[PDB]
């Protein structure tokens, strides 16, 4: 709603008293923008934690023992697995029979 | 604002600080000077011409000048005392010399007093509604002087005319001279005149002694053209030398910004001026002076964090300018990749990590 | 020396496909390696674009509508296409905008111009100027280089004629074709040739051709003319700044 | 609909002088033409003065020639008749005169309601 | 804080200078309520 | 720049009463001594009154006392000359004369066009 969305071309072409409504729409604006990432990013940190919560359960129960879980350690019965790093993540190759 | 371990105590709001790594301020750059490069037209624009020409228009048949390709001084005007009504809108009369316009309109015409505010924008009125329009979003400097010294004759000015009657509502930035007859309603006129058959033309006669709202008035509205053109109607700053690989505030051609000009491999197609990234940020930029490519990087900044053991055990603290070269930042400096760490010795050993500090590198109090 | 000429032996008009053609730089913003989205008015994909002839006697130059833009693509060898006309009434009655090529010369003159109901010019070498009768009370004036110059159809003229809020945008673009028949296949960018500050009423527009020397005839000379409309493209800036893709959205 | 409210006039001396003032509602003045006329007793109808609010140019007959001065102010909507030099001759009942034409020359359609100016030898 | 609830009774009772004021008011209330439903539905659909 | 305009005057008897005003632009009365002066024919400058802008005093001649009074409205940036009870010596053309000092006494720098005044005996 401002006339336009570079700041610094409004402090260049207004009086502080009416640069001060531009600004004001500028910063609600912005400021609402960056409330929804930072609320979507928790809400994502949030899943990202179940997930690694769910691979380091998978490294205790899965690579440093043998799970009698059905289908945590992958199709068959579990006989061992081996953990592998990757961009931002774990892989597991899990061996069974 | 003494020390680090100061600011880390007043970003905790604590007088104890408990061991680790606080973020407590920003670093950023700071530009050393402000450089200029505005084109080098000597050329002034005719506002000489259009403020004081022999003989303005009628407000129905406004004249409009196109103002290009030359430096304009709007200070001149602004000081002059002989203007009555400089209102500036969606600009600052002050700073209208620093900005540059892409195009410039000057709309020359005589009107009363009593319809001076009617030329502002979502205003009406008879002046208003037939005669000139602005759009609501005008942008631009309405100019009114009281000139009945050189405006009314004797015994009556009737050269300059207006359209009190019309059809409809003027568009903004729309004229209309036509001289039709109009048809006020039940009669038609079949383009002949007679009884509710008013004609749009109309004369003011300005007497030498009426009243100041029904005297004469000298109007020049100024609006401004702020496309993504290219700025032609600059002001008279001087354009300063070139400086590059440091952190300046720029001026090219009415963009501002403050970075780190870089020579540019980027190859601009001829009628190319700026360059923008994925986002839409400005990326590069052409020198007017000479036809050269500049890379603009933006002035380094990051985050500040303090790395201190407990105020139990120490006040001795270090800082680490995140993403921070260690040429920026303003005795052991030891560049790390999460930025510059100053008041921490560099340790060949490997110890279990106590304070982390960034990819790999982990800090603590020792000996 | 204004004259009639009607020997043309007249035929329905004739229609082509425009295969991804007529697509220009939006803006004097450089960019690499993005897929920009720019609302402008492009001439859509795969559109009617109609086809006028001037092959020997038929000659064909009516006075065209100016829609919101034209895309005017001529093919040709042997430059008959000399020069174009714009305005309301073309009657000198309104104001008028007319840009003729000279050799290593353009001529782009706003004025109130008594224009023939057939405007041409005369080759025997560049004979006649027989456009306008009278170039009365003119105003806005401009000179430059060439728009059209030689450095089956060995060379494909495409130009976007833009009128918009106080500019008329003229974008052009060369290109060597093999090709004789129709238009190309291909993609092809409009580099921006001129923005003229004109203001002007355009709704009216008119070609001009050059006749060797009734006894008269034109050579070949295949001129197509597409009107744009408001569509979103989006556009493939590759790294080096040049629009190599389209799509029309 | 239009409107020609007339004031002043009243009785003068011989030589004396008086202002008539008409004003116009429902009609704007600048472009038609308004004047004055005068019923003398025993004399028909006759023009005094006219002046064409278009271009304000003032037209007068030999009777009315110097001693009278007719001026509108298109502005307020108002023409002023001035009597100077007043005669017995011009004791008569004037009526302020409006046309839909520009020109004085054509005859007047829109009639203001009268004013009595009594000269007094 | 607008004149009306209904959007379609503001554009029929004024003009768009004057409306636009009013449309943008409605605007931003239902652009928050929108938000509120959407990060509601996302913090729901974790638990789900 | 400074216009000084001018207006009023012209014939009259002697003994009757004319009002000149004069008009600065470019500049505003409330300090600047702003006056008239009159050229009789065959007779040099000579001074006719003045009035200080600054505090309302007006200075006048042995030939102008009591018959003309001069007053200025700094607020409308206007000077005003009444002649009253004038004679045929006081034919003559009268200047506006504006300074930039606030003394009536410094000469004036600063003039308009002229105004004739012709008294008839
Ligand atoms: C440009 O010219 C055209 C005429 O060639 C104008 O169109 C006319 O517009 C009026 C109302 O504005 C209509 O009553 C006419 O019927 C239109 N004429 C035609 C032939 O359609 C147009 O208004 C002009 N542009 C501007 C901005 O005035
Ligand atoms: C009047 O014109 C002159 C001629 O150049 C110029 O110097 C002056 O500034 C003009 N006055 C105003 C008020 O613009
Ligand atoms: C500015 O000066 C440079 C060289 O000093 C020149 O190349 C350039 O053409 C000048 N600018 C213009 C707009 O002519
Ligand atoms: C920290 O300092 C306080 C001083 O008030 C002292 O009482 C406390 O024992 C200290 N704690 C440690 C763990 O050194
Ligand atoms: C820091 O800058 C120097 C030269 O100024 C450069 O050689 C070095 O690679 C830079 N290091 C980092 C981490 O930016
Ligand atoms: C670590 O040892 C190497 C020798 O291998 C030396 O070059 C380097 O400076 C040492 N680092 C520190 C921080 O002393
Ligand atoms: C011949 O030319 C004149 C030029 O004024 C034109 O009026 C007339 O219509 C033309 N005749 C035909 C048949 O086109
Ligand atoms: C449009 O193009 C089609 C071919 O796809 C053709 O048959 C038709 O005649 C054309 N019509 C017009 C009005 O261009
Ligand atoms: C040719 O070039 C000249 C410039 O010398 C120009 O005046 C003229 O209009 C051009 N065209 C013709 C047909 O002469
Ligand atoms: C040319 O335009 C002017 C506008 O200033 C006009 O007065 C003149 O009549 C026009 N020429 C002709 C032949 O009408
Ligand atoms: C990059 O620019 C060069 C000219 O230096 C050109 O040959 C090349 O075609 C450009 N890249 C692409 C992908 O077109």
């Amino acid at each position: 709603g401002a006339i336009s969305s570079v700041l610094n071309d409004i402090l260049s072409r207004l009086d502080p008293p009416e640069a001060e409504v531009q600004i004001d729409r500028l910063i609600t604006g912005r400021l609402q923008s960056l409330q929804t990432y930072v609320t979507q990013q928790l809400i994502r940190a949030a899943e990202i934690r179940a997930s690694a919560n769910l691979a380091a359960t998978k490294m205790s129960e899965c690579v440093l023992g043998q799970s009698k879980r059905v289908d945590f350690c992958g199709k068959g019965y579990h006989l061992m697995s081996f953990p592998q790093s990757a961009p931002h993540g774990v892989v597991f190759l899990h061996v069974t029979y | 604002a003494l020390d680090p371990l100061s600011e880390t105590k007043c970003t905790l709001k604590s007088f104890t600080v408990e061991k680790g790594i606080y973020q407590t301020s920003n670093f950023r750059v700071q530009p050393t000077e402000s450089i200029v490069r505005f084109p080098n037209i000597t050329n002034l624009c005719p506002f000489g011409e259009v403020f004081n020409a022999t003989r303005f228009a009628s407000v129905y048949a406004w004249n409009r000048k196109r103002i290009s390709n030359c430096v304009a001084d709007y200070s001149v005007l602004y000081n002059s005392a002989s203007f009555s009504t400089f209102k500036c809108y969606g600009v600052s009369p002050t700073k209208l010399n620093d900005l540059c316009f892409t195009n410039v309109y000057a709309d020359s015409f005589v009107i009363r007093g009593d319809e001076v505010r009617q030329i502002a924008p979502g205003q009406t009125g008879k002046i208003a509604d037939y005669n000139y329009k602005l759009p609501d979003d005008f942008t631009g400097c309405v100019i009114a002087w009281n000139s009945n010294n050189l405006d009314s004759k004797v015994g009556g000015n009737y050269n300059y005319l207006y359209r009190l009657f019309r059809k409809s509502n003027l568009k903004p930035f729309e004229r209309d001279i036509s001289t039709e007859i109009y048809q006020a309603g039940s009669t038609p006129c079949n383009g002949v005149e007679g009884f509710n058959c008013y004609f749009p033309l109309q004369s003011y006669g300005f007497q030498p002694t009426n009243g100041v709202g029904y005297q004469p008035y000298r109007v020049v509205v100024l609006s401004f053209e702020l496309l993504h053109a290219p700025a032609t109607v600059c002001g008279p700053k001087k354009s300063t030398n070139l400086v590059k690989n440091k952190c300046v505030n720029f001026n090219f051609n009415g963009l501002t910004g403050t970075g780190v000009l870089t020579e540019s491999n980027k190859k601009f197609l001829p009628f190319q001026q700026f360059g923008r990234d994925i986002a839409d940020t400005t990326d590069a930029v052409r020198d007017p002076q000479t036809l050269e490519i500049l890379d603009i990087t933006p002035c380094s900044f990051g985050g500040v964090s303090v790395i201190t053991p407990g105020t139990n055990t120490s006040n001795q603290v270090a800082v680490l300018y995140q993403d921070v070269n260690c040429t920026e930042v303003p005795s052991n400096v030891f560049q790390t990749r999460a930025g510059c760490l100053i008041g921490a010795e560099h340790v060949n050993n490997s110890y279990e990590c106590d304070i982390p500090i960034g990819a790999g590198i982990c800090a603590s109090y020792q000996t | 020396q204004c004259v009639n000429l009607t020997t043309r032996t007249q035929l329905p008009p004739a229609y082509t496909n425009s295969f991804t053609r007529g697509v220009y730089y939006p803006d004097k913003v450089f960019r690499s390696s993005v897929l920009h989205s720019t609302q402008d008015l492009f001439l859509p994909f795969f559109s009617n674009v109609t086809w006028f002839h001037a092959i020997h006697k038929r000659f064909d130059n009516p006075v065209l509508p100016f829609n919101d833009g034209v895309y005017f693509a001529s093919t040709e060898k042997s430059n008959i296409i000399r020069g174009w006309i714009f305005g309301t009434t073309l009657d000198s009655k309104t104001q008028s905008l007319l840009i003729v090529n000279n050799a290593t010369n353009v001529v782009i003159k706003v004025c109130e111009f008594q224009f023939c109901n057939d405007p041409f010019l005369g080759v025997y070498m560049e004979s006649e100027f027989r456009v306008y009768s009278s170039a009365n009370n003119c105003t806005f004036e401009y000179v430059s280089q060439p728009f059209l110059m030689d450095l089956n159809f060995k060379n494909l003229r495409e130009f976007v004629f833009k009128n918009i809020d106080g500019y008329f945008k003229i974008y052009s673009k060369h290109t060597p074709i093999n090709l004789v028949r129709d238009l190309p296949q291909g993609f092809s960018a409009l580099e921006p040739l001129v923005d003229l500050p004109i203001g002007i009423n355009i709704t009216r527009f008119q070609t001009l051709l050059a006749l060797h020397r009734s006894g008269w005839t034109a050579g070949a000379a295949a001129y197509y003319v597409g009107y744009l409309q408001p569509r979103t493209f989006l556009l493939k800036y590759n790294e080096n700044g040049t629009i190599t893709d389209a799509v029309d959205c | 609909q239009v409107q020609l409210v007339e004031s002043g006039g009243g009785s003068v001396q011989a030589g004396g002088s008086l202002t008539l003032s008409c004003v116009a509602s429902g009609v704007t003045l600048g472009r038609h033409a308004i004047g004055w006329f005068r019923q003398a007793p025993g004399k028909e109808r006759e023009r005094v003065s006219c002046i064409r609010t278009f271009d304000g140019i003032t037209s007068y007959v030999e009777s009315t020639k110097g001693r009278f001065t007719i001026s509108s102010n298109n502005a307020m909507n108002t023409v002023y008749l001035q009597m100077n030099s007043l005669k017995p001759e011009d004791t008569a009942v004037y009526f302020c005169a409006l046309g839909v034409t520009a020109a004085c020359s054509d005859n007047p359609y829109f009639w203001g309601q009268g004013t009595q100016v009594t000269v007094s030898s």
